[PDB]
C-alpha cells in the first residue's frame, strides 16, 4: 500500500508539472492545470483568515 | 475448400454455410478474430436498429408529434432540437431492454452460455408469422438481407444529410450534384 | 466564497493575456506575404488562440490574480467538469483495462500455454475479454460477493516474521 | 578463390514466433522476466550461439549488409527532407543571411511554435548537420537533384537488404573466403579507398569545380548550367579553367604542370566562402587516390608477387621482446573480437582527428561562419570517437577471456605484456595521480588564491605564468612554413596557427588561436582525463583472465557481477565492469574537451569585425582570466551561457529548454540504478507480488528485479543519455541565438 | 525441358522455369527466378499486364471520346491525372483499388502456401473459357497482349512528354525530331 | 493469411507497439479536432 500511494503521488504530481511545462513552453500558460488548495485555504479561514 | 462469394480465397473455418445469410463472405477472416456467435448476434442487432432507423428517417420527414420541438424534417438536425431529457428516457429504456432480453448475460464471455440461446432469437413472434418451419427459415434470411441493406442505406441517409442538410425525399426531388 | 478568484470573463488580466498573445502573433505575421504557407500557418495559430480564450471566457472557470484558470476540486457540482467528471471517466476506463487484463491472465492459467500466451498473445481470446469490459463494475462487485475476487491469506505465500 | 555453400537457410516466418531460437539457453522459453532481458542482451552475441567460426562469420557478413541498408535509408531521408521540407534553394541564393532548415513540424497541441523564422520566407527547425554546405560543395543547385539522390538511396538500401538476405540464406561464403586477408586488404586499399577517391576527384573536377566557381563569382544558381553541360561542352569548362583546352594530352605525356589552374597547392581559405579551395581538394583526392591504388598492390594473392602478412609479422623480433609478433597473424585471422578491438580504436581515433581538422581547415563553403554547424560537427564527432575507443577496450577484454590461448602466445608480445601487467598498471596509476595533482590542483590553487584576495599568487598570464612554449613554437613553424619548408605552398594549412583574420559577411571564419596559461592548464586536464580512461580500460584487459585476487577469473567469463563478498568483497572485477567504469571517465574527459572548444572559440575566435577592423568576440576574450578557476567555469561558462537555454520557453527554442530539463531528469534517474542494489528491489517486488496473488492477477512469468549487471548497464546508459543530451540542448540553444 | 532457352539460344533454360506455365520461352537471363519464387513473379506479371491493358485502352478511348458533361470535358490523358485528383474522382478509384488490394493480400499469401494459382480469381462471367484448351490458348493471349500493353503505355506517356501531342494527333502529323 | 506471420504479429512487442500507436493516434486526433479541453464542457 505504501508502494501504491508513492506511485500514485509520483505519476500524477510529476505528470501535472510536466503538463504545465510543455504547455507553458509552447506559449500557452492558460492551458496549465492549476488546482486551488481549497482544503488548506478552508483551514486558514477556520482560524480567521478573511481573504477567501 | 473455397469461399462461395470470393472463390479465390479458402473458406473461413467458422463459416460452415449453415447459418442464414452465409455465403462464406469473410475475406479479412474477422470470424477468426472474433466469436462467430457474437458476430452473428451483433449483425442482426445492427440490422434491426437500422431497419427501424431507415423507416424513422422517412416518416420523420412527413409525420410529426405536436409542438415546434418535434418539427425539423432533417433527422440528424432533429436529434439536437428535441428535448434532451427525452433522449435520456429512450437511452435508459433501451438499457433495460438490453438487460432483460439478454437475461443479464451481455458480453461475449456469457451471452451464449446457455446452449439453447441462438443469435437474434429472443422468442418474439406475437402474431405467429414463423409457425411454419420452412417459412421461418426463409424469413431468417430475409431478416438478415433486409438488415444488411438497411445498414448501408442508413449509412447513405446520414452522409447525404451531412452533405446537403436536406431530408431523404427532399434530396431526391431537388437533386443537387457536387 | 473564492473571493481571491474571479470569473475569467470578468478578469482584466486574462483579457490582457489574449491581447498580448495576439499582438506577438500579428508581429510575426507581418514578416510574411499574404497567401504564403507561412502566413496561413500563423493565421491558424491566431484563430486557435482566439478560440481557446473565448471558450474559457464562456465556461465560467475561475481565474486567479495571475489571470490564469484555477480549477476547484472539492466536490461542488458547479465545478464538476473540472475534476469529478474527468475522474469518473478515468475510473471507468482504467477499471476496464484492469478487469479485462485480469480476466485474460486467469483464462490462460487454465491451459498448457500459461507462459507462452503471456509473450505471444492469444489474440482471439484477448479480444473476447477486451469486448466484455463495459460492465466491469458489476462483474467485479458480484465476483467480490461470490468470494471469487480474493484468495485467502493462508493460500498466498509469505516470508518469515 | 570463391568458396560458397548454396541454399543454406530456408526463408519462412516459423522462427519469428519462437523468441530466443538462436540460443540453447533461451530456446526453452521464460520462467521469469529475466528471460525477456536476456533475449535482447544476447541477440547479437553470435559466438555465444555457436562454436563454428564459419557460422559466426556468415552472420556477421550478413548483419553488415543490414547496417548498410539502415544507413542508406537514413541518408535517403536526409536528401528527401532536403528536397521536400527545406529552404535549401533560398539558402543557396543568400547563404549569409538565411539559416538552414530541413525539418518542419505539424500543428498539434501548439508545437508549431518550433517552426522558427529561419529566413527565405520559410519556417522550420534550424539544422546543424552541415548538409546544405555539403550539398553546395557537391554542386547541387535544385530540389530535383536531391529527390533523385533520395530515390537512389532507397534503391541502394533495397540492394543491401537483398545482399544481406542472399549472402546468408542463399549463397553464404565459406570460412576460407573470409580469411583471405591479403585479398581483402588489396581490394579495400586500391578498390574501396583508391577508386573511391579517384571517382570523387572525377566529380570534383567535372561538377563541383565549375559550379562553385560560378556561384562564388556571383552568378545566380538558376542561371548556372547543369552538371552534364560542363562534360558535353568543354568550352564552358575552358572558360573557367583554360588548361581544359589542352585536354588529356598533358596527362599521358607527363606535362602535369599544365593542369596547375584546377590542381593547386594554395593553402588557406577561399575568401568568398571561408572554405578550403576546391582546386586544392581536387588535388588532395587525386594524390590520395594514387597512393591508395599503389598501397593496394602490397599483399600476395593469386600470383607470385607481394608480401605475406604472416611473414612480415614473423620477422619483427628483437632482443627485448622474445618471439616478437609471432602468433599475431593467427589471432587476427581467427578472432573477430580482436579485429573489432583494433578497428574500433582506429575508427574512434579517426573521428576525433576529423573533429579537429574540420573546424581548423573548414572544407565546405559557408561552414566556418555557420557557428551552430561548426560547434555541432566538432561535438558530434568527438562523442562518436569516445564511444568507439571504449568499445575497443570492451572487445580487447572479450578477446582475452574467450579467444586467447597460452599455446598460441608463448613468449610473444602478448604473453610478455601480461607477464608485467603489474609494472604497466602501477606506472599508469602513478602518472594519473601526478597529472591529476599538477593539473586540477592548479585550478584549486587559483580558486583559493583569488578567494583570499591574492591574484598575484595565481597561475595566470598576469601572475605566475605557465606558457605552453612547445605549442607556441610549433604554431610559429607552421606560420612561416609557406615559401620555406613548404616552398610551393602559398598560404598556411590553417589560420589557427597564425596569420590573417578571415571574415565572411562581417563574421569571423577563422583567425589565430593564442595559447597562454589557461590553454596550458586545460591541455593537462585532457592529458589527465585520457590517461585515467586508459588506466581503467587497460586494467580491464590485462586482468580480464586473472589477478592475485581471483586466479580463475576467465572461467567466470567477460560479464559477471562479482565473485561474492569474500576476499574482502569482489564487486566489479570483471572485464565488463571495467568498460562500465571507463564509460564514465570517457564521458568526463570528452565533456571537458567540448567545453574547452565551446568557450575558447566564443572568447577568442568567433565574433564580428567592423569595416575599420575592430574584432568583437562573442564572450569578449574572458577565457584567459576566467578559465583558470573552477568558479570561472561555473560562472562565466555554465551560468552565463545557460541564459539562452533557460530563457527559451515561449519561443522557437523552447524545445531545447524542454530537452535541457528532460535530460537533467534522465541523468538523475540513472542514479537510482547506480547507487542501489537488486536485493532491495527483489524484496520490494515480493510485497507487490503478494497483492497481485491476493487479487488473482499475478503473472505466470514471475517478476524479477534486474540482474546486478543489468542494473549497472541501465544506470550508465541513462547517465550518458541524460548527461550528453543536457549539453546538446545547452549548446544548440546558445549557439543558435548568438551565432 | 529443352535444355537451351528458346528466346536466347546461347543461354541455358532457367533452372526454375519448368516449361509448363504460359508465356514460358525460357526468358530469364538475369536469373530472377533463381532467387525469387516464380509464382510471386507471375502474380506480379499478370497484375501489370491487366493494369496496362486497361491503361492502353483508356488512353486511346479518352482521346477519341469523353462522357458528354462539362465535369469530364476533353483533356490529354496524362494531364487528366491531376485534374481528377483535385475533384476527388481519383481518390474514389483509389478507395476501391485499396479495397481489392487488401483482399488480394490474403490471396497472395494463400498462393505462396500453394493453395491458389498466380493470377487466378476465377473471374469469367461470360464463360469464354469453360474448355481447358481454350483457357490455355487465352492464357497465352492475356500474357502477349498484356506484355505489349505494358510497353505501349510506356510509349504513349513518353511520346506525349516529348512531342506534347496525343496518340492520334502525332499519327496525323508525325513530325520527326530535331 | 500465413499462420507463422500471424503468430509473429501476436508477439508482445509487436502488439505492444501497434496498440500504443493506435491509442496515441486516438488522443492526437481528439486533440487535433477538439483542442484545448482543460475541463469537461457541460
Ligand atoms: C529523478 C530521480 C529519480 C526518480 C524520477 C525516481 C523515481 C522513483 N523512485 Mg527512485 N531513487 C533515486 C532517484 C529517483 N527515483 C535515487 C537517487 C535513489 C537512491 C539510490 C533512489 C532510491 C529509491 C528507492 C529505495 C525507492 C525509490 C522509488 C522510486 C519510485 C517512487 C514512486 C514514484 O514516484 O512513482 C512514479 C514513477 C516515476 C516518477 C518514474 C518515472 C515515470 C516516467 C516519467 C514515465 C515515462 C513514460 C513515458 C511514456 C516515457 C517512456 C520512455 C521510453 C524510452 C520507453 C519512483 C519510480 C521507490 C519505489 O519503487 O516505490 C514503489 C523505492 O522504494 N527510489
Ligand atoms: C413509465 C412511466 C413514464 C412516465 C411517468 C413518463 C413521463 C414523462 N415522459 Mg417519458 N417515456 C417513457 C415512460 C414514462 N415517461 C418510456 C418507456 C419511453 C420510451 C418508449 C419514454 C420516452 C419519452 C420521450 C422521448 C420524452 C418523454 C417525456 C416525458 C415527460 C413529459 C411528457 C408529458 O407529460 O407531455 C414526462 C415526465 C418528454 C420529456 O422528457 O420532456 C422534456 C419527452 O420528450 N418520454
Ligand atoms: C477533505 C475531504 C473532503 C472530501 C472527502 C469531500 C467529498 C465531497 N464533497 Mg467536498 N468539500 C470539502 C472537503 C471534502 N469534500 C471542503 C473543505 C469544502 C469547503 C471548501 C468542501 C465543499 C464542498 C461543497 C460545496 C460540495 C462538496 C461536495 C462533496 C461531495 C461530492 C463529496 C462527498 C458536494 C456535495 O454535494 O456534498 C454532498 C458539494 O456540493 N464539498
Ligand atoms: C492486468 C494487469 C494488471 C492489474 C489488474 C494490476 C493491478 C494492480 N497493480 Mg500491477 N502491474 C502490472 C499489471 C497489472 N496490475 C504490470 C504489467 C506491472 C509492471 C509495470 C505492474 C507493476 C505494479 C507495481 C509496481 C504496483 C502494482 C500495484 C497494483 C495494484 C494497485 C494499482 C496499481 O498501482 O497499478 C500500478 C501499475 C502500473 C502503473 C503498471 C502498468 C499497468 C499496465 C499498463 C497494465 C498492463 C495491461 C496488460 C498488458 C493488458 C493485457 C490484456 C489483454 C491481453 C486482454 C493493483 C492490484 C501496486 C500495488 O501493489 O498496490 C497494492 C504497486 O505498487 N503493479
Ligand atoms: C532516419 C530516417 C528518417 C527520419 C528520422 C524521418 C523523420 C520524419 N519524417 Mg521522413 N522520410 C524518410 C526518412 C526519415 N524521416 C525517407 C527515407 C523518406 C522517403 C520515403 C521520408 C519521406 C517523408 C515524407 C513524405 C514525410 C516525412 C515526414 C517525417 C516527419 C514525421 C514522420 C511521422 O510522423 O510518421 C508518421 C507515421 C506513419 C506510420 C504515417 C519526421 C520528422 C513527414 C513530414 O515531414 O511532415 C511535415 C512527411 O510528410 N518523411
Ligand atoms: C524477408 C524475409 C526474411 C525471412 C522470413 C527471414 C527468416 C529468417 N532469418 Mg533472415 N535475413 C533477411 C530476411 C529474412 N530472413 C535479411 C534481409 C537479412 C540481412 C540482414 C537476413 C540475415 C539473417 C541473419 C544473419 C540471420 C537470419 C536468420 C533468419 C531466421 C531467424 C529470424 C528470426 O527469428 O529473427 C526475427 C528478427 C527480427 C524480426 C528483427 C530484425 C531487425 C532488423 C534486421 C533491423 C531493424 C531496424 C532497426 C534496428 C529498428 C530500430 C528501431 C528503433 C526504435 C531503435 C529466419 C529463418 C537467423 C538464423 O538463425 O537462421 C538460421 C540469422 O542468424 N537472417
Ligand atoms: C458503391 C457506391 C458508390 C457511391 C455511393 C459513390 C459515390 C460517388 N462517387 Mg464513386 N465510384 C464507385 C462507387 C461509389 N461511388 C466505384 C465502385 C468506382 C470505380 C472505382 C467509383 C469511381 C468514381 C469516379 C472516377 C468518380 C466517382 C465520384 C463519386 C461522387 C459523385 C458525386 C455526384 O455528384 O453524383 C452525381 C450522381 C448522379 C448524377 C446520379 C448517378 C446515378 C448512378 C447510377 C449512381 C447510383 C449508384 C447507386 C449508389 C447504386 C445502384 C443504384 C441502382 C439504380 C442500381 C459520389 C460521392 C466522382 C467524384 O469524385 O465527384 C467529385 C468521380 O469523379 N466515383
Ligand atoms: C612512444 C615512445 C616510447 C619509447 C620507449 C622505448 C621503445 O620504443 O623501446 C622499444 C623496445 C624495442 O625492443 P625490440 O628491439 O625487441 O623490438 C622488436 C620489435 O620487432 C618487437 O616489439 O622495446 C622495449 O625495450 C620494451 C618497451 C619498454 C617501454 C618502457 C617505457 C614505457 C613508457 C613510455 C613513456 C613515454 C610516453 C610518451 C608518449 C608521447
Ligand atoms: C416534450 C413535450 C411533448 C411530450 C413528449 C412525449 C409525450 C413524447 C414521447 C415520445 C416517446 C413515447 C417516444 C418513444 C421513443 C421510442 C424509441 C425511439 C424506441 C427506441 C428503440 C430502439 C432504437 C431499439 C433498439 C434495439 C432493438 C431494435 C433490438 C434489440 O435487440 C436492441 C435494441 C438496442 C434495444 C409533447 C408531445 C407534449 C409536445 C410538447 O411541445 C413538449
Ligand atoms: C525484349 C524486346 C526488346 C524490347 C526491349 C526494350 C528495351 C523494352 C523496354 C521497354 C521499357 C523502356 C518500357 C518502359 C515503360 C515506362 C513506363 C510504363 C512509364 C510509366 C509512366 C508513368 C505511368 C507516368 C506517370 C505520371 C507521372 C510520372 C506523374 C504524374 O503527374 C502524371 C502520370 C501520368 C501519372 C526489343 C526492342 C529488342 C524487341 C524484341 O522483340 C524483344
Ligand atoms: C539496482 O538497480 C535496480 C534494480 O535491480 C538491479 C531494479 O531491479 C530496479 C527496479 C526496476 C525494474 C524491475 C525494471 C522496470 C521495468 C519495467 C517498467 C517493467 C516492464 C513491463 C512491461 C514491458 C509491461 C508494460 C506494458 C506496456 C506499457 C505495454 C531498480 C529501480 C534499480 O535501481
Ligand atoms: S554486493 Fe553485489 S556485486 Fe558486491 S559481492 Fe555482494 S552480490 Fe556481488
Amino acid at each position: 500500500h505504501l508502494s501504491w500511494v508513492s506511485l500514485f503521488l509520483g505519476f500524477h504530481t510529476l505528470g501535472i508539472y510536466v503538463h504545465n511545462d510543455v504547455v507553458v513552453a509552447f506559449g500557452s500558460p492558460e492551458k496549465q492545470i492549476l488546482i486551488e488548495p481549497v482544503f488548506a485555504q478552508w483551514i486558514q479561514a477556520a482560524s480567521g483568515k478573511a481573504l477567501y | 475448400t473455397k469461399s462461395l462469394s470470393v472463390p479465390f480465397l479458402e473458406r473461413p473455418k467458422n463459416l460452415d454455410g449453415t447459418a442464414p445469410g452465409d455465403v462464406g463472405f469473410d475475406p479479412l477472416y474477422i470470424s477468426d478474430l472474433l466469436d462467430i456467435q457474437w458476430l452473428r448476434e451483433s449483425e442482426i442487432k445492427h440490422g434491426r436498429i437500422c431497419m427501424l432507423a431507415a423507416v424513422g428517417f422517412i416518416v420523420q420527414e412527413f409525420v410529426h408529434l405536436p409542438g415546434e420541438v418535434f418539427s425539423n424534417k432533417v433527422a440528424i438536425d432533429a436529434l439536437f432540437q428535441v428535448p434532451s431529457g427525452g433522449l435520456w428516457q429512450i437511452f435508459l429504456f433501451i438499457g433495460l431492454l438490453e438487460f432483460v432480453m439478454n437475461k443479464g448475460k451481455m458480453t461475449p464471455l456469457d451471452m451464449f452460455s446457455d446452449p439453447n440461446r441462438k443469435p437474434g432469437d429472443f422468442g418474439f413472434d406475437p402474431l405467429g408469422l414463423g409457425k411454419d418451419p420452412q417459412a421461418r427459415k426463409r424469413y431468417e434470411v430475409a431478416e438478415i438481407k433486409n438488415g444488411r441493406l438497411a445498414m448501408l442505406a442508413v449509412g447513405g441517409f446520414i452522409h447525404h444529410m451531412l452533405l446537403t442538410h436536406q431530408g431523404v425525399v427532399e434530396q431526391l426531388t431537388h437533386f443537387r450534384s457536387l | 466564497e473564492f473571493n481571491n478568484l474571479i470569473p475569467c470573463k470578468e478578469s482584466k488580466i486574462f483579457n490582457k493575456r489574449l491581447e498580448s498573445t495576439i499582438k506577438k502573433l500579428e508581429n510575426k505575421l507581418s514578416k510574411y506575404e499574404v497567401g504564403s504557407s507561412s502566413y496561413l500557418a500563423i493565421k491558424n495559430t491566431i484563430n486557435k488562440t482566439n478560440n481557446r480564450f473565448h471558450k474559457y471566457m464562456e465556461s465560467g472557470v475561475l481565474c486567479g490574480k495571475d489571470g490564469l484558470p484555477h480549477l476547484i476540486a472539492d466536490g461542488r457540482w458547479s465545478h464538476a467538469g473540472e475534476f469529478v467528471i474527468p475522474s469518473l471517466l478515468f475510473i471507468y476506463i482504467s477499471g476496464w483495462i484492469g478487469w479485462v487484463g485480469r480476466g485474460y491472465l486467469s483464462a490462460i492459467k487454465n491451459t498448457n500455454k500459461a507462459i507462452e500466451n503471456e509473450i505471444i498473445i492469444d489474440v482471439p481470446l484477448a479480444l473476447k475479454f477486451m469486448s466484455s469490459g463495459f460492465i466491469w463494475p458489476l462483474s467485479a462487485l458480484r465476483e467480490y460477493t461470490k468470494g471469487d475476487l480474493l484468495m485467502k491469506d493462508s493460500e498466498v505465500t509469505i516470508s518469515p516474521r | 578463390k570463391v568458396l560458397i555453400d548454396r541454399n543454406v537457410v530456408p526463408t519462412n516466418f516459423e522462427k519469428w514466433s519462437k523468441p530466443g531460437h538462436f540460443s540453447r539457453s533461451l530456446a526453452k522459453g521464460p520462467k521469469t522476466t529475466t528471460w525477456i532481458w536476456n533475449l535482447h542482451a544476447d541477440a547479437h552475441d553470435f559466438d555465444s550461439h555457436t562454436n563454428s567460426l564459419e557460422e559466426i562469420s556468415r552472420k556477421i557478413f550478413s548483419a553488415h549488409f543490414g547496417q548498410l541498408a539502415v544507413i542508406f535509408i537514413w541518408l535517403s531521408g536526409m536528401y528527401f527532407h532536403g528536397a521536400k521540407f527545406s529552404n535549401y534553394v533560398a539558402w543557396l541564393n543568400n547563404p549569409i543571411n538565411i539559416k538552414p532548415s530541413a525539418q518542419v513540424v505539424w500543428p498539434i497541441i501548439g508545437q508549431e511554435i518550433l517552426n522558427a523564422d529561419v529566413g527565405g520566407g520559410f519556417q522550420g527547425i534550424q539544422i546543424t548537420s552541415g548538409l546544405f554546405q555539403l550539398w553546395r560543395a557537391s554542386g547541387i543547385t535544385n530540389e530535383m537533384q536531391l529527390y533523385v539522390t533520395a530515390i537512389g538511396g532507397l534503391f541502394m538500401a533495397s540492394l543491401m537488404l537483398f545482399a544481406g538476405w542472399f549472402h546468408y540464406h542463399k549463397a553464404a561464403p565459406k570460412l576460407e573466403w573470409f580469411q583471405n586477408v591479403e585479398s581483402m586488404l588489396n581490394h579495400h586499399l586500391a578498390g574501396l579507398l583508391g577508386l573511391g577517391s579517384l571517382g570523387w576527384t572525377g566529380h570534383l573536377i567535372h561538377v563541383s569545380l565549375p559550379i562553385n566557381k560560378l556561384l562564388d563569382s556571383g552568378i545566380v544558381p538558376a542561371q548556372i548550367p547543369l552538371p552534364h553541360e560542363f562534360i558535353l561542352n568543354r568550352n564552358l569548362m575552358s572558360e573557367l579553367y583554360p588548361s581544359f583546352n589542352k585536354g588529356l594530352l598533358p596527362f599521358f605525356t607527363l606535362n602535369w604542370n599544365e593542369y596547375n589552374d584546377f590542381l593547386t597547392f594554395k593553402g588557406g581559405l577561399n575568401p568568398v566562402t571561408g572554405g578550403l579551395w576546391l582546386t586544392d581538394i581536387a588535388h588532395h583526392h587525386l594524390a590520395i587516390a594514387v597512393i591508395f591504388i599503389i598501397a593496394g598492390h602490397m599483399y600476395r594473392t593469386n600470383w607470385s608477387i607481394g608480401h605475406s602478412l604472416k611473414e612480415i609479422l614473423d620477422a619483427h623480433k628483437g632482443p627485448f621482446t622474445g618471439e616478437g609478433h609471432r602468433g599475431l597473424f593467427e589471432i587476427l585471422t581467427t578472432s573477430w573480437h580482436a579485429q573489432l578491438a583494433i578497428n574500433l580504436a582506429m575508427l574512434g581515433s579517426l573521428s576525433i582527428i576529423v573533429a579537429h581538422h574540420m573546424y581548423a581547415m573548414p572544407p565546405y563553403p559557408y561552414l566556418a561562419t555557420d557557428y551552430p554547424t561548426q560547434l555541432s560537427l566538432f561535438t558530434h564527432h568527438m562523442w562518436i570517437g569516445g564511444f568507439c575507443i571504449v568499445g575497443a577496450g570492451a572487445h580487447a577484454a572479450i578477446f582475452m577471456v574467450r579467444d586467447y590461448s597460452p599455446a598460441q602466445n608463448y613468449n610473444n608480445l602478448l604473453d610478455r605484456v601480461i607477464r608485467h601487467r603489474d609494472a604497466i598498471i602501477s606506472h599508469l596509476n602513478w602518472v594519473c595521480i601526478f597529472l591529476g595533482f599538477h593539473s586540477f590542483g592548479l585550478y584549486i590553487h587559483n580558486d583559493t588564491m583569488r578567494a583570499l584576495g591574492r591574484p598575484q599568487d595565481m597561475f595566470s598570464d598576469v601572475a605566475i605564468q605557465l606558457q605552453p612554449i612547445f605549442a607556441q613554437w610549433i604554431q610559429n613553424c607552421h606560420s612561416i612554413a609557406p615559401g620555406n619548408t613548404a616552398p610551393n605552398v602559398l598560404a598556411t594549412t590553417s589560420y589557427v596557427f597564425g596569420g590573417d583574420i578571415i571574415s565572411v559577411g562581417n563574421k569571423i571564419a577563422i583567425m589565430p588561436m593564442s595559447l597562454g596559461t589557461a590553454d596550458f592548464m586545460v591541455h593537462h586536464i585532457h592529458a589527465f582525463t585520457i590517461h585515467v580512461t586508459a588506466l581503467i580500460l587497460l586494467k580491464g584487459v590485462l586482468f580480464a583472465r586473472n589477478s592475485r585476487l581471483i586466479p580463475d577469473k576467465a572461467n567466470l567469463g567477460f560479464r559477471f557481477p562479482c565473485d561474492g563478498p569474500g576476499r574482502g568483497g569482489t564487486c566489479q572485477v570483471s572485464g565488463w565492469d571495467h568498460v562500465f567504469l571507463g564509460l564514465f571517465w570517457m564521458y568526463n574527459s570528452l565533456s571537458i574537451v567540448i567545453f574547452h572548444f565551446s568557450w575558447k572559440m566564443q572568447s577568442d575566435v568567433w565574433g564580428t569585425i567592423s569595416s575599420s577592423g575592430d574584432i568583437s568576440h562573442i564572450t569578449r576574450g574572458n577565457f584567459a582570466q576566467s578559465a583558470i578557476t573552477i568558479n570561472g567555469w561555473l560562472r562565466d561558462f555554465l551560468w552565463a551561457q545557460a541564459s539562452q537555454v533557460i530563457q527559451s520557453y515561449g519561443s522557437s527554442s523552447s524545445a531545447y529548454g524542454l530537452m535541457f530539463l528532460g535530460a537533467h531528469f534522465v541523468w538523475a534517474f540513472s542514479l537510482m540504478f547506480l547507487f542501489s542494489g537488486r536485493g532491495y528491489w527483489q524484496e520490494l517486488i515480493e510485497s507487490i507480488v503478494w497483492a497481485h496473488n491476493k487479487l488473482k492477477v499475478a503473472p505466470s512469468i514471475q517478476p524479477r528485479a534486474l540482474s546486478i549487471t543489468q542494473g549497472r548497464a541501465v544506470g550508465v546508459a541513462h547517465y550518458l543519455l541524460g548527461g550528453i543530451a543536457t549539453t546538446w540542448a545547452f549548446f544548440l540553444a546558445r549557439i543558435i541565438a548568438i551565432g | 525441358k529443352p535444355k537451351w532457352s528458346k528466346a536466347l539460344p546461347f543461354m541455358l533454360w532457367p533452372q526454375n522455369l519448368d516449361g509448363t506455365m504460359a508465356g514460358d520461352v525460357g526468358f530469364d537471363p538475369f536469373g530472377f527466378t533463381n532467387v525469387f519464387d516464380v509464382k510471386w513473379m507471375r502474380e506480379a506479371e499478370l497484375k501489370h499486364c491487366r493494369i496496362a491493358m486497361l491503361a492502353a485502352l483508356g488512353f486511346i478511348v479518352q482521346e477519341l471520346w469523353t462522357f458528354p458533361y462539362p465535369y469530364f470535358s476533353k483533356v490529354p490523358p496524362v494531364l487528366a491525372h491531376d485534374v481528377y485528383v483535385k475533384t476527388g474522382g481519383m481518390s474514389q478509384i483509389l478507395l476501391f483499388v485499396i479495397f481489392f488490394e487488401v483482399i488480394s493480400l490474403f490471396a497472395v499469401s494463400q498462393m505462396m502456401e500453394g493453395k491458389r494459382e498466380p493470377g487466378v480469381f476465377h473471374f469469367d462471367p461470360l464463360g469464354l473459357a469453360k474448355d481447358p484448351d481454350t483457357f490455355r490458348k487465352y492464357e497465352w493471349s492475356e500474357l502477349r497482349n498484356g506484355r505489349l500493353a505494358m510497353i505501349a503505355v510506356g510509349g504513349f506517356i513518353h511520346q506525349y512528354w516529348v512531342t506534347k501531342q496525343g496518340i492520334f494527333e502525332q499519327l496525323a502529323n508525325f513530325r520527326p525530331l530535331s | 493469411m500465413n499462420k507463422d506471420l500471424l503468430k509473429y504479429l501476436s508477439t508482445a512487442p509487436v502488439l505492444g507497439v501497434i496498440w500504443i500507436a493506435i491509442t496515441a493516434a486516438i488522443i492526437v486526433e481528439f486533440n487535433r479536432l477538439y483542442p484545448d479541453a482543460l475541463f469537461f464542457p457541460l
